[PDB]
């Protein structure tokens, strides 16, 4: 259901883009960076609406057949954008405590629907922090040029659908 | 017993048990995580790409660490495998090349990485060259190994397992995907002619 | 074992009270004693003993360039392990016959002068440079002290005088230096002269120790220009 | 408790474990080559191995928070001592102990009972005075807690192999704002 | 009157020491300099062409090996590179006594003192050992087996 994944660094810039299974393109690189800068600008102001004028945990369904940690975990994203839905796609956001934002955009629709696309996105943040965090070519906050990263998340797109 | 001084000392007619620091040396088990040692190796390779010029000098300036601790792991790995210390015996030393590259194959990898490298192939065309392939190398599995300069920790660590053994040896690594096992690395080692000719006296 | 039995051959030649003038195989015998080692092995006290035996053969058979050669190589390549005992006080008497011969040159140590200062002495009130780390020397007397490291005495410094620069050259030095210490020096006494004023640097100067005049002994661990 | 028990639980997961002898030998070889190369400048190897520690202090905490999905550490002392007491044992299987506070528990110490970085090192007689053997931990803890925005100031004050009987690290916590948008 | 040596790969003595029985109260006066490296240098020669063959199952220990015209020598070869040599014997008698098993429980017993000093990562190869403690340990480890 998911067809493109981005990751964002904490200083408001794109890190990685892969248009996985859409296979007709019109977007080159810096327009995706325009999306990355604008979602960082949106996620700036998207807490202080405070419309209330005043414990929530995610869960465990075992996405991606083992998994890494079989427990209903916490999440740091208590105030801000989580997901969007339009008539042609839907999009997802997961932040870390450190500051990396973890985009996933899905063309079809896939409560529980945020929670499955949260449970996917803890796995790739584990997979980010084992396969390009431990890499001496990777200087900090740069793009990802590990091909070893890229098929190991390309395998997990077909381990989703 | 200094280099400047002689071998001079005193008589045996006393008993000086004033000792400080000597302990056990046995096979302890503490088993740290691969992320921690991977980060140690990670910032080490970061320092070596910082301080060094080009390919080959960086390859030597990686393999020198293996030459530092290869002697050290050789002698008590042999002192544990072929032998406090209420010692029965110490068994046979290196007879030839084919027991000592069995000794990397037998109990060096299973000392380090809890398994065995899958082959110890004697080469076809020559005999000075030998080749060991690890199938899925443990300490460099995260590095995208298109440059094969990052696995010269272990070429340095086996060269210092054979330089004490009296076989000076050109040790290289290549990587070749011969199977569905991907990113398996071949350590095609060589020797010199002379201990090959010391083998070539009689075999 | 061949070096062991040839060492016994050489101690047989020391203990023999018969008399010998030199036979042209002792060339090759002492050459092969030296080249069963690799010396031009890191067992240094063996080198001390086997060079002491070679020096005693070359005394008893009187090949004076070889007692020159091998005792100069003994003094240069060793003697951190030679204090005033183990016959270094009863040595250097063994090489004043080298230096009263024409045998050795150059004074083997290239570390003699520890530093250089040309510090002044004020005489008059306002006879100074009143309008102009360089020196621009004022008519006075210098002092440049040195060290020895070889703990023998009698290294008589003579004719300490400067290099190929101007008439600023030292006068005389008729006294010796000490056995061990970094000895202060007495009166170099430059006889400086007003010339043209462009900058002319020294590094060191020639020294002779009862011997031939050397070149500039470059100062330690630095230029110290 | 919860955290104390899930430390021994989350020791058992996917990425395999290897024996500490290799890790100790690698660290000893790095510090021996750096002690040889800088001509016994033991002050300079302290800050070089400190920056060596801090440059994986920047990158340890992402693997820590990924492999251990853990919430925000709101208490700045008691949660900190119990998380570091489990959080060495997730990486290098050791359980340090914590005493020697301030009045407000600010400059607290962390006594390590037994060190796997030097099981068997007898550091030499010239290197008594201006060296600590294991300041890479002072690198990696200051990095690993600066990336959760806690401006620590670690330093060694005593170890085993400088002569003393306890291995501990004192730490002054300054304060720093602008975490994220939560 | 006993003389220990550990002699390295490029002929360097990494540890060499004498001691004496007080029943002798001195050691080999005027013979202490020919029974040094030259005899031991030839002992390096005979263990050089005695180690690499199988046959003149205990490949390390070798026992008594040779004999100059005043005494006789013993040996040991480790796979660390090092070749341990003890030189024993009262100078009056030709000392025959090779215990051969209890001083086999010295060479594998002094081996770990070399091991733990080799495991000092500041300690290099091809440099001698001024341990103030490991040399005081071995004479008391030779107080076990005189």
């Amino acid at each position: 259901a998911i067809e493109t994944i981005l990751v964002i660094n904490k200083s408001g810039g794109l890190i990685y883009q892969r248009n996985f299974t859409n296979d007709e393109q019109k977007l080159n690189s810096n327009e995706y960076l325009i999306l990355a800068s604008t979602l960082h600008g949106v996620f700036a102001i998207a807490s202080q609406l405070t419309p209330k004028a005043l414990n929530t945990i995610p869960y465990i369904p075992y996405v991606g057949m083992d998994d890494f940690f079989k427990e209903p975990f916490t999440n740091w994203n208590k105030s801000g954008l989580r997901q969007l839905c339009t008539d042609q796609f839907t999009m997802f956001i997961y932040q870390t405590l450190t500051g990396l934002k973890f985009v996933a955009i899905s063309s079809s629709v896939m409560n529980l629907a945020i929670q499955i696309a949260d449970n996917f996105l803890r796995k790739v943040y584990c997979l980010y922090s084992d396969y390009v965090m431990k890499d001496p070519s990777y200087s900090m906050e740069m793009p990802i040029r590990s091909n070893l990263f890229d098929e190991k998340v390309k395998k997990m797109v077909e381990n989703l659908q | 017993v200094g280099p400047k001084q002689a071998i001079t000392s005193e008589a045996s007619t006393t008993y000086y048990i004033s000792r400080i620091y000597s302990e056990s040396l046995l096979f302890k088990r503490q088993e740290a995580s691969l992320s921690a040692m991977a980060f140690l190796f990670q910032e080490m390779i970061s320092q070596l790409h910082r301080t060094c010029k080009t390919a080959g000098d960086f390859e030597t300036k990686l393999s020198d660490y293996g030459h530092n601790i290869g002697i050290r792991l050789l002698e008590l790995l042999n002192f544990r495998a072929s032998v406090s210390n209420y010692i029965t015996k110490m068994r046979r030393r290196d007879l030839k090349i084919l027991d000592i590259l069995q000794f990397i194959h037998g109990t060096l990898w299973s000392y380090l990485f809890n398994h065995v490298s899958d082959d110890l192939v004697k080469s076809s065309e020559r005999d000075n060259e030998y080749m060991i392939v690890d199938n899925f190398p443990t300490l460099t599995q995260f590095i995208p190994g298109e440059n094969v300069s990052c696995e010269y920790f272990v070429c340095g660590i086996i060269k210092g397992f054979l330089f004490n053994a009296g076989f000076p040896c050109g040790v290289t690594a290549h990587r070749m995907p011969q199977g569905g096992h991907s990113q398996r690395t071949v350590y095609l080692i060589q020797f010199d002619r002379q201990v090959l000719d010391r083998e070539g006296l009689r075999f | 074992k061949q070096l062991f039995v040839l060492r016994l051959l050489m101690v047989a030649l020391l203990a023999t009270p018969n008399k010998i003038a030199w036979h042209p195989d002792y060339r090759t015998l002492i050459d092969t004693i030296i080249e069963l080692l690799n010396i031009n092995s890191t067992w240094l006290i063996l080198q001390k003993k086997i060079l002491q035996l070679c020096i005693k053969v070359s005394r008893k058979i009187n090949d004076f360039e070889y007692v020159a050669k091998f005792s100069s190589i003994l003094i240069t390549k060793y003697t951190h392990l030679l204090n005033q005992s183990e016959q270094d006080a009863l040595f250097k008497e063994y090489i004043q016959p080298s230096i009263t011969n024409e045998s050795i040159t150059s004074y083997w140590d290239p570390f003699i002068l520890r530093e250089v200062v040309i510090n002044r002495i004020l005489d008059s009130d306002p006879t100074s440079n009143e309008i102009p780390a360089e020196f621009t020397c004022r008519v006075q007397n210098p002092f440049k002290f040195d060290f020895t490291i070889n703990d023998i005495q009698l290294d008589e410094e003579i004719s300490e005088f400067c290099e190929i620069d101007r008439k600023a050259v030292s006068y005389s030095g008729p006294y010796n230096v000490k056995a061990e210490s970094i000895r202060s020096i007495t009166l170099p006494l430059i006889i400086k002269k007003p010339t043209y004023k462009k900058i002319y640097e020294i590094s060191c100067l020639k020294i002779s120790i009862l011997k031939l005049p050397l070149q500039k002994f470059d100062i330690i661990n630095d230029s110290r220009r | 408790r919860s955290l104390k028990a899930m430390g021994e639980e989350i020791w058992k997961n996917k990425t395999e474990k290897i024996n500490t002898e290799l890790f100790t030998l690698t660290y000893g070889s790095i510090v021996a080559q750096l002690c040889q190369d800088y001509e016994r400048d033991f002050n300079k190897v302290n800050d070089h191995l400190y920056s060596m520690g801090y440059n994986i202090g920047c990158r340890l905490i992402e693997d820590f928070l990924a492999r251990t999905a853990l919430p925000r550490c709101e208490n700045l002392v008691k949660t900190s001592e119990v998380l570091s007491k489990c959080a060495f044992k997730i990486f290098l299987n050791i359980t340090p102990n914590i005493t020697n506070w301030s009045h407000n528990k600010d400059t607290f110490s962390l006594i390590l009972d037994e060190n796997p970085l030097a099981d068997f090192v007898e550091l030499p007689m010239d290197a008594m005075k201006s060296l600590w053997y294991s300041n890479i931990l002072c690198g990696v803890l200051k990095g690993s807690l600066e990336m959760v925005q806690l401006d620590c100031d670690v330093w060694f004050v005593s170890d085993i192999l400088r002569g003393d009987s306890q291995t501990e690290i004192k730490v002054k916590l300054n304060r720093i704002l602008k975490d994220e948008i939560p | 009157p006993q003389y220990f040596a550990i002699i390295g790969k490029k002929d360097n003595p990494v540890y060499e020491i004498e001691f004496t029985n007080a029943e002798n109260p001195q050691g080999f006066p005027q013979d202490l300099k020919e029974l040094n490296p030259f005899i031991l240098h030839a002992s390096l020669d005979i263990v050089e062409d005695l180690q690499w063959q199988i046959n003149p199952t205990d490949n390390c220990y070798l026992g008594k090996v040779d004999h100059f015209y005043g005494l006789a020598i013993t040996a040991y070869i480790s796979y660390s590179g090092m070749k341990f040599v003890m030189i024993h014997g009262n100078s009056a008698n030709s000392s025959v006594v090779i215990d051969d098993n209890n001083m086999r429980s010295f060479y594998q017993e002094v081996h770990e003192l070399y091991v733990k000093t080799l495991m000092n990562p500041f300690y290099k190869i091809t440099d001698p050992i001024r341990s103030p403690a490991f040399d005081s340990r071995v004479r008391t480890l030779a107080r076990k087996h005189l």
